[PDB]
């Protein structure tokens, strides 16, 4: 359930258990309370999943160099 | 080391050698089979381990196994109890899915196998459109289970997606608006799997919800829904058929209710004392005790079916439900009207109940008889003993 | 008629086959528009965070 | 602003997307028979079997591929069952229906 | 008998002339003896380096 | 198992309740942890491949001209 | 298909890469190891060819109107297809045994998975379901 | 950028019986680095060291017994890796050049 | 290049199968004590070509109750697969090679029942089934023999497949009975002798009728060169004659079964014994 | 990638071509076109046995039984009211809203996403199968088993 297809585990295994590890270790009688303690290790998880703000700041620089090639033509 | 797996073993190897002694007697000629049933009650009573539901799920498919003759019924209940006992246990989506796409198929089968007499062809229509209901909301589950696995890389039951498979699990209790194919099922299809459609796979699916189920949004408009239509619905319809079926839809709205505003041990009390009443109506000879479950359908106070709807209240008033409440309140008002008719129809008739001719003399009154008494397990529920 | 048919089937699957591309090019760059109006969001939040959070 | 990895990936959610409503809703809106009800079943098993296999490819992970031979087996048990039915249905009611397979008229 | 010799003659000629063209056709595209093996993910990413890696000392190559 | 749980008693009370599934995870497949290296250590190690190098006994970095 | 990132083109930069990637030839020792692709080509290939066949003779040969040339010269096959149906699935889901180095645990797991499996066709068999006189 | 590369597979394979057996101390330490740390910044030392073992190895043969290797190496590449089909060049290259140094 | 092979594959095929159908003919008239073509070119060397011109220039029957395209279709799709099973024999390097060409010869069921379906005629539907369940049964026999083959298929590298190239150059004497199951299922196949009662092309004339038994004749090759592979120890144009000749030999000399005898063989002898033989064999391998 | 990105799509359509058509016979060849279609995109991916699967089973069987059912049971009614009454409005506005503006879509928020392909390996794949989902292997045989003995019960007599 965490097997890999051609590896021994899949890419995120080790974020996920990092996570599960966390909420095992918080003390807190809810597990809705334990996961506010936990944010961290979540929220690097799902870029390890998904890469949202590596594609985030791509696209910040691609609208920079988009920026600077319109506004900006200045022949020598 | 394989050691903490025999029971599993035992269950493939029981398997194996029943459906070998069940062609072996075949190949005799014998038209009675109660040798093969007696080894499938024994096969149940060996695979199922020692919790309260397990165990109430076991002793109830052994009562119903003796409402069955052939051996390919006999067979398809058991795979069929193998998912109702498996999915309890299911921590997944994917045990989840099989559990209850092996239990579709099997109640499909038995649906078209049974049927008889003039009422072959529309029990084989109504198990039809039961499929094919089945197979979208079985897409649906698929659908949103990749779509929850693809977000969280895990098989972790959290976030959005788990709304949809509330709606599967919805379906799966016939729970209004998605109720027409349990309608159509009680139309056509005979008393047996009635009596097996009513009782055991709601039984199989609720202990999954209480065991391993959390979601974050609510199913009050399904309760109002399934309230409102099965308590107008079995008012209006005046075939018996399509009387109980809704008014199945109004008790599976009151144990939404109790689902609702958590206190399962209202919910376990009032579906026990609710399943004990469908072994009693399916296999009654006699027509007077059919005015016994009217009153214990109906709520009314010193039987044990008020026990079952008061607790739900109560624990609906405690942590203040209060619309909920009164839309069932309403339609306990409501319900009354028609279990009088019931009682108008059965109780106040003149009585007759036709003797038997070839042999097995009025095969189920041990059953029925033991679930009339209902009127002396209220002693015992009015004490803290559910939870 | 068969030639038809077959004519009908190959203008359906190039017209499917050039349309949908610009379908679902104007649906991710919508999201991209949406994506960098966050980003912009989350960075004004940012500074007012620091401006009065010290 | 998007790499050609990135279509790929969109064009291949898009495509599954309309493929699970394709055949959840279309032969139910053609007003069809129950055979066609039947592939189209098969349309959507197959939208969530290709979805499993690309989550699968896309985590590098193994259950993807469990649950599309699950999704196989099931989908094709399910079928033979519908056919049959359908077949022993069509001989029942063929006398006085002539349409019997069509419950959408 | 011998009418039936010059036709099961031409067959096994036949398919020895066209597996020696195939062959030469395929040792010219592929360059190695052994292009039909078996090849798991190593070997997949074995080759697909030396490919790029041939590129390079291409490219490398039309600079000095 | 990979999709199904069975729950029971301890009898002694000496059983601590976890998730389960991050203990069969751990009992099935493990979980690897890594540190960052000392920076002190990295230069270090840079020196004395930078020495090795200067020194002979070190190759280049392509085996082609 | 073509490398689309400096990682998949395992970091080597420039612009012959590029180019020398487009428009490379097919090579099972190169690129496109298990490929597949030539099985695309043949499908096309053959498609050509026989639908040369068909529309050849709609040319070079005779042809007269005649409206009588024009004109006409079970539930077992069930049993056969939907039992052929779940042989095929129990026979793919035996592939991955055979394709692996199995240990003795996997091998009677195999083995109580064929036994389930001759037990339906042994059950079948018994009560003469593949006697086909019908 | 520099370009930094290891020769090509068949060549690889060709030396692989003296990379255990003349640079083994390269090979130890990247290992080590590389179970105990995962950013590839924190391991550049010892990838260096065993990148440069490697191809000082490799220019350590195409001096001795560049010949032998080539012919065993061509070996490699045609048959696709596999040792089995080159034993007798095996024998020669190993012959030309000892996997660890003999009497000594 | 990959067009350049595919047509250089494609070449000896046609022509291997024009020779196939001539060489039957002779060794059928040689085994009944007579000559067979010899009058049409010298020694009959160009019978089959003028037997494929003359169709060339045959009249086409379009059927003007049938469905034109169903009935154009169900040719070219079985001449289609078996072009294509061919490619995958000689210009693939796949690791599931063997699988790919079950699958690809479980595709050519369609060609049958496409004809069964296109042409309005009374025994064409009734036959078309009956071929179908024919090979619909020995399929599943044919599988199982593959499972008991890839037992015993590892590369070098230690990995198992079904890639050709990594069978061994040797026969495989412990597999004798379950060759000549095989071998009985490729002649079940190919409906040949004894299992020619059912035909499904009797509408069919001139180029489309000729599609229909270049498929044939194709697809017998393939399952030669098949058989070949997995017990003979290699594929060889010796190896290809001899089974041929083999199958003409069989043809010359036995009746034919009927239809419920064929089916209760492939349902109570062929698929028992090659899965009995496959548990056997998955003993030994451990 | 023209021609990749094409043959993805050709599956959407496929999708809509099954329902559409008033043929059965036509439904059923666009179904097989579809499956077919489908395995060459699964190989996309990286899969080369999983994509077999596909086709062996739902191509080389399951449309084997769908056409002897249909030409078993379907003399021609598409005259009679299958184009005398044609389709339903509110399904095809359905279909439009859910399935191409896709207001609910299975990404959820995101929007885009990288598509990689795999390396399938099936020493995982029967290690996966054999030792660690035992078993749901096992439920499998069962749900097949009831398969088989249930259609064996429901073939007319
Ligand atoms: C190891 C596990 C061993 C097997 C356990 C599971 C199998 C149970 C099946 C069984 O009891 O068979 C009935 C069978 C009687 O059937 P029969 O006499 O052949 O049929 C006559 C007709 O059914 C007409 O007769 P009837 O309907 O009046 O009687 C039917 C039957 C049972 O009838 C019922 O099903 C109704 C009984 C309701 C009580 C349910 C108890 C659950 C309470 C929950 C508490 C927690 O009668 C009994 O109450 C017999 C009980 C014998 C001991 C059961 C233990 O009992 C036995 O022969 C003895 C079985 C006990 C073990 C041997
Ligand atoms: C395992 C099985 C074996 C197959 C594997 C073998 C390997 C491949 C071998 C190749 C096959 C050899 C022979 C080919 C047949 C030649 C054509 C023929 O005889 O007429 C067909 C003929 C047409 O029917 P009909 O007899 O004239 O009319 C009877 C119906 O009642 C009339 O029905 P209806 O009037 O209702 O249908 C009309 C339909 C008639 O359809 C056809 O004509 C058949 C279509 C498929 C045939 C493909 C053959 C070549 C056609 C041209 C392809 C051009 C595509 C683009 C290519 C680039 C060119 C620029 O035309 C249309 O109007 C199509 C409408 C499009 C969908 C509309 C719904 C969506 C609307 C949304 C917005 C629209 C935008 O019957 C068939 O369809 C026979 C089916 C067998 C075909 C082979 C199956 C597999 C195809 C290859 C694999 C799929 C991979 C995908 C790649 C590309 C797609 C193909
Ligand atoms: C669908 C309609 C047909 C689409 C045909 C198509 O895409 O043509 C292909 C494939 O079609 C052909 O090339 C064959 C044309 C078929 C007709 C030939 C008749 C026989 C001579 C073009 O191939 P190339 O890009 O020239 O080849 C690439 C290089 N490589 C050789 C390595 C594959
Ligand atoms: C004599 C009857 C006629 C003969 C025919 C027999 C019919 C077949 C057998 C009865 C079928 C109906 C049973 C329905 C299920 C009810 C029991 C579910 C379990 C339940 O309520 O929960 C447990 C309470 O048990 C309890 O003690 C629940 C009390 C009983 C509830 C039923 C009330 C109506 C009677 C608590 O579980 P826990 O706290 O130990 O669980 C923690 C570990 N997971
Ligand atoms: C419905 C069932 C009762 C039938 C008769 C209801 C008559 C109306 C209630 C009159 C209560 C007196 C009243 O107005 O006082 C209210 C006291 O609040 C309260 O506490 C409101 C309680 C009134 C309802 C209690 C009845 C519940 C019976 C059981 C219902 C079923 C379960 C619950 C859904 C608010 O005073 P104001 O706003 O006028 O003052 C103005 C200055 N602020
Ligand atoms: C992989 C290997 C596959 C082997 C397949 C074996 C097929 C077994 C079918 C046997 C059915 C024929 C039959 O009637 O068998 C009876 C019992 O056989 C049996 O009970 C044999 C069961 C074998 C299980 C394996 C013979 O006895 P009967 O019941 O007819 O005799 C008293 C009535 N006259
Ligand atoms: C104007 C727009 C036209 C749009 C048409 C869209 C659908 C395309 C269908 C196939 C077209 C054939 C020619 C296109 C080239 C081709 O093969 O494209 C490949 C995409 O795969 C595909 O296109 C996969 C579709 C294959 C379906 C054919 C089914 C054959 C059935 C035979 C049985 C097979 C049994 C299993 C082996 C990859 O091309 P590339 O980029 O690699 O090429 C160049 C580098 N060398
Ligand atoms: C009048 C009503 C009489 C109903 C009798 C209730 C008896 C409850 C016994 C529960 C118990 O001791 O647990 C045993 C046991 C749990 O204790 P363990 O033996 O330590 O596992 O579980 C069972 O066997 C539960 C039996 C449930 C019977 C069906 C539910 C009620 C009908
Ligand atoms: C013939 C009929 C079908 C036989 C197979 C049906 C069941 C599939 C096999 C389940 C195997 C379960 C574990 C077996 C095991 O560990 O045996 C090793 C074990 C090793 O021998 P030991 O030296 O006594 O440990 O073998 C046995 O002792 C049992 C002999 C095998 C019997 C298999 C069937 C059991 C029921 C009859
Ligand atoms: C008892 O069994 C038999 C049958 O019953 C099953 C038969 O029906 C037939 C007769 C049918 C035949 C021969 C048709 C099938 C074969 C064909 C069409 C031959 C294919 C050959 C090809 C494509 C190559 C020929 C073409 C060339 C050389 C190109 C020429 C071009 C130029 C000159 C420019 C035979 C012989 C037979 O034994």
């Amino acid at each position: 359930a965490g097997m890999g297809l051609s590896t021994g585990t899949a890419r995120c295994y080790d974020w996920y258990m990092d996570y599960l590890k966390c909420m095992d270790e918080r003390k807190e009688p809810m597990i809705a309370l334990r996961r506010e303690h936990c944010l961290e290790w979540l929220e690097d998880y799902n870029e390890c999943l998904h890469r949202e703000k590596e594609r985030t700041r791509r696209q910040v620089i691609e609208r920079e160099r988009r920026a600077q090639l319109a506004g900006g033509s200045k022949p020598a | 080391a394989a050691a903490a797996a025999m029971i599993e073993l035992d269950l493939c190897f029981g398997l194996l050698l029943l459906i070998l002694f069940g062609l072996l007697s075949l190949r005799n000629g014998h038209v009675s089979l109660a040798h093969i049933r007696f080894i499938c009650q024994c096969w149940l009573v060996m695979i199922t381990p020692l919790e309260v539901q397990d165990f109430a799920l076991c002793i109830l498919t052994v009562v119903l196994l003796q409402s069955f003759h052939s051996f390919e019924a006999l067979l398809f209940l058991l795979l069929a109890y193998i998912g109702q006992l498996y999915m309890m246990h299911s921590c997944n989506l994917v045990s989840f899915y099989v559990c209850l796409e092996a239990q579709t198929l099997c109640v499909v089968v038995l649906c078209g196998l049974l049927a008889r007499g003039a009422s072959t062809s529309f029990s084989v229509e109504a198990a039809l459109k039961f499929l094919l209901l089945s197979a979208m909301v079985s897409g649906m589950a698929l659908f949103w289970f990749s779509a929850m696995y693809q977000r969280t890389g895990s098989l972790d039951m959290v976030g959005q997606e788990t709304f949809w498979i509330l709606l599967v699990m919805l379906f799966k209790l016939g729970v209004a608006p998605m109720h027409m194919w349990s309608v159509d099922l009680y139309g056509s299809i005979p008393k047996s799997l009635l009596l097996y459609l009513s009782t055991a796979p709601k039984l199989s699916l609720f202990t999954f919800w209480a065991s391993s189920w959390h979601h974050d949004f609510s199913v009050g408009v399904f309760i109002l829904f399934s309230m409102f239509i099965g308590s107008i619905g079995a008012y209006g319809q005046p075939a018996l058929r399509s009387l109980f079926a809704y008014s199945t839809i109004n008790e599976i709205g009151l144990l939404l209710l109790a689902v609702e505003t958590a206190g399962f041990h209202t919910l376990y009390q009032h579906l026990g004392i609710y399943i004990i009443t469908q072994l009693l109506l399916w296999n009654l000879t006699d027509k007077r005790l059919f005015a016994l479950c009217a009153v214990s359908l109906a709520g009314l106070p010193p039987f044990a079916g008020f026990f079952g709807k008061a607790w739900i209240f109560w624990h609906a008033m405690s942590v203040q439900a209060f619309s909920l409440l009164a839309a069932a309140l309403f339609c306990t008002l409501l319900s009354l009207v028609y279990y009088l008719r019931v009682i108008r129809l059965f109780w106040t008739a003149p009585v007759h109940t036709a003797a038997s001719f070839t042999g097995a003399p009025n095969q189920t009154t041990l059953t029925s008889a033991c679930a009339v008494a209902l009127a002396f397990a209220p002693v015992m529920l009015v004490k803290p003993f559910v939870i | 008629g068969l030639i038809r048919n077959i004519a009908t089937f190959a203008t359906a699957v190039v017209g499917w086959s050039v349309g949908i591309p610009f379908v679902v090019q104007a649906r991710m760059n919508g999201y991209v528009e949406r994506n960098l109006a966050t980003y912009d969001a989350a960075q004004r939040q940012k500074a007012e965070e620091a401006a009065i959070g010290g | 602003y998007y790499t050609e990895g990135e279509i790929f990936g969109t064009t291949f959610m898009y495509t599954t997307n309309m493929m699970f409503w394709a055949g959840i809703v279309g032969a139910v809106a053609f007003r069809r028979n129950l055979i066609i009800l039947l592939l189209s079943a098969e349309t959507v098993m197959l939208a969530c079997n290709m979805n499993f296999l690309f989550t699968a490819a896309y985590l590098n992970d193994i259950t993807g591929a469990i649950m599309s031979i699950t999704i196989t087996t099931i989908a094709a048990c399910e079928t033979a069952i519908g056919l049959a039915l359908c077949v022993a249905y069509f001989h029942m009611r063929s006398a006085t229906d002539v349409e019997a397979l069509n419950m959408l008229k | 008998g011998w009418n039936a010799l010059p036709s099961l003659v031409i067959i096994t000629g036949i398919w020895t002339a066209g597996l020696f063209a195939l062959d030469k056709v395929q040792m010219f595209r592929e360059n190695k003896p052994a292009w039909a093996n078996n090849k798991d993910g190593w070997q997949k990413a074995l080759y697909r380096r030396d490919w790029y890696l041939q590129r390079e000392e291409e490219t490398l190559a039309m600079a000095k | 198992t990979a999709g199904f749980v069975w729950r029971e008693v301890d009898p002694t009370g000496q059983a601590k309740n976890r998730n389960h599934t991050y203990m069969y995870n751990l009992k099935t497949f493990g979980h690897r942890s890594y540190t960052r290296r000392d920076p002190s250590e990295l230069q270090a190690a840079a020196t004395s491949v930078e020495a090795r190098v200067k020194s002979g006994e070190l190759g280049g970095l392509s085996p082609l001209a | 298909y073509n490398a689309w990132s400096p990682a998949q083109r395992y970091f080597v930069e420039g612009d012959h890469v590029v180019t020398a990637e487009a428009s490379r030839t097919f090579q099972f020792t190169g690129l496109d190891s298990g490929s597949f692709y030539p099985y695309v080509i043949a499908t096309v290939i053959a498609t050509a060819i026989s639908t040369v066949f068909i529309v050849a003779p709609l040319v070079i040969a005779p042809s007269r109107v005649d409206l009588d040339k024009s004109s006409a010269y079970s539930v077992s096959f069930y049993l056969v297809s939907i039992m052929y149906l779940l042989f095929d699935i129990e026979i793919a889901y035996l592939f991955p045994y055979a394709m692996t180095h199995a240990s003795l645990p996997m091998y009677w797991t195999m083995n109580l998975f064929l036994a389930i499996l001759v037990a339906g066709f042994a059950y079948e068999w018994g009560m003469g379901a593949l006697e086909w006189r019908e | 950028s520099n370009t930094v590369r290891v020769p090509y597979s068949h060549e690889l394979y060709a030396m692989s019986r003296h990379v255990v057996f003349r640079a083994e101390k390269e090979h130890k330490a990247a290992v080590e680095c590389k179970g105990k740390h995962d950013w590839p910044e924190d391991c550049k030392p010892e990838s260096e060291a065993l990148v440069r073992a490697t191809n000082k190895l490799y220019k350590e043969i195409m001096e001795k017994s560049p010949e032998e290797f080539k012919e065993y190496a061509q070996c490699l590449d045609w048959y696709g890796l596999r040792f089995s089909r080159c034993r007798d060049k095996q024998t020669a290259f190993e012959k030309a050049f000892p996997i660890v140094d003999a009497k000594k | 290049m990959i067009v350049a092979s595919i047509l250089i594959l494609i070449v000896p095929v046609l022509l291997s199968v024009a020779m196939f159908t001539l060489a039957e003919r002779t060794v059928m008239a040689s085994m009944q004590r007579r000559f067979g073509p010899q009058v049409s070119g010298i020694s009959g060397l160009l019978q089959p070509f003028w037997d494929g011109l003359k169709l060339g220039v045959k009249e086409p029957v379009l059927p003007d109750s049938s469905s034109a395209g169903a009935f154009a279709a169900s040719p070219m799709i079985s001449f289609v697969l078996s072009q294509v099973a061919w490619v995958g024999i000689c210009i693939s390097d796949a690791s599931f090679q063997g699988l790919v060409i079950m699958a690809i010869s479980s595709l050519a069921v369609y060609g049958v029942m496409l004809a069964g379906w296109a042409s309005n005629s009374k025994y064409a539907f009734l036959g078309c089934l009956r071929s179908v369940a024919l090979m619909v049964s020995y399929e599943l026999s044919l599988g199982a023999a593959l499972l008991s083959i890839g037992l015993f298929v590892t590369d070098g590298t230690g990995m198992k497949c079904l890639n050709f190239a990594e069978m061994p150059t040797t026969p495989q004497y412990a597999m004798l009975p379950l060759c000549l199951i095989f071998l009985v299922c490729i002649l079940a196949e190919t409906k040949r002798d004894p299992f020619d009662l059912p035909g499904y092309n009797v509408e069919y004339s001139s180029l489309g009728f000729a599609l229909f038994f270049i498929a044939e004749y194709a697809n017998m090759a393939v399952m030669s060169a098949i058989a070949s592979i997995y017990f003979l120890g290699g594929f060889s144009a010796l190896k290809i004659t001899a089974l041929f000749f083999a199958f003409v030999w069989t043809r010359g000399t036995l009746p034919r079964y009927r239809y419920d005898q064929f089916m209760r063989l492939g349902w109570k002898a062929f698929l028992p014994l090659t899965l009995a033989f496959f548990a056997l064999h998955a003993s030994v391998a451990i | 990638m023209f021609f990749e990105n094409s043959a993805i799509l050709l599956c959407a359509l496929l999708s809509i071509a099954v329902g559409y058509t008033k043929s059965p016979f036509m439904s059923l060849m666009y179904s097989v076109m579809l499956f077919i279609n489908s395995s060459f995109v699964l190989m996309m991916l990286g899969f080369e046995f999983l994509a077999l699967v596909n086709l062996l089973v739902y191509v080389g069987a399951l449309a084997v039984l769908f056409l002897f059912v249909i030409m078993l049971l379907e003399i021609p009614a598409t005259e009679l009211r299958a184009y005398s009454r044609g389709w339903s409005t509110l399904g095809i506005f359905v279909f439009i809203i859910n399935g191409v503006f896709q207001i609910t879509p299975s990404m959820g928020p995101r929007g885009i996403i990288t598509g990689l392909p795999g390396a399938e390996s099936i020493t995982n794949l029967g290690h996966a199968l054999y030792l660690y989902f035992a078993d749901l292997l096992i439920l499998n045989s069962l749900v097949l088993t009831v398969a088989l003995f249930g259609r064996f019960a429901i073939a007319p007599v």
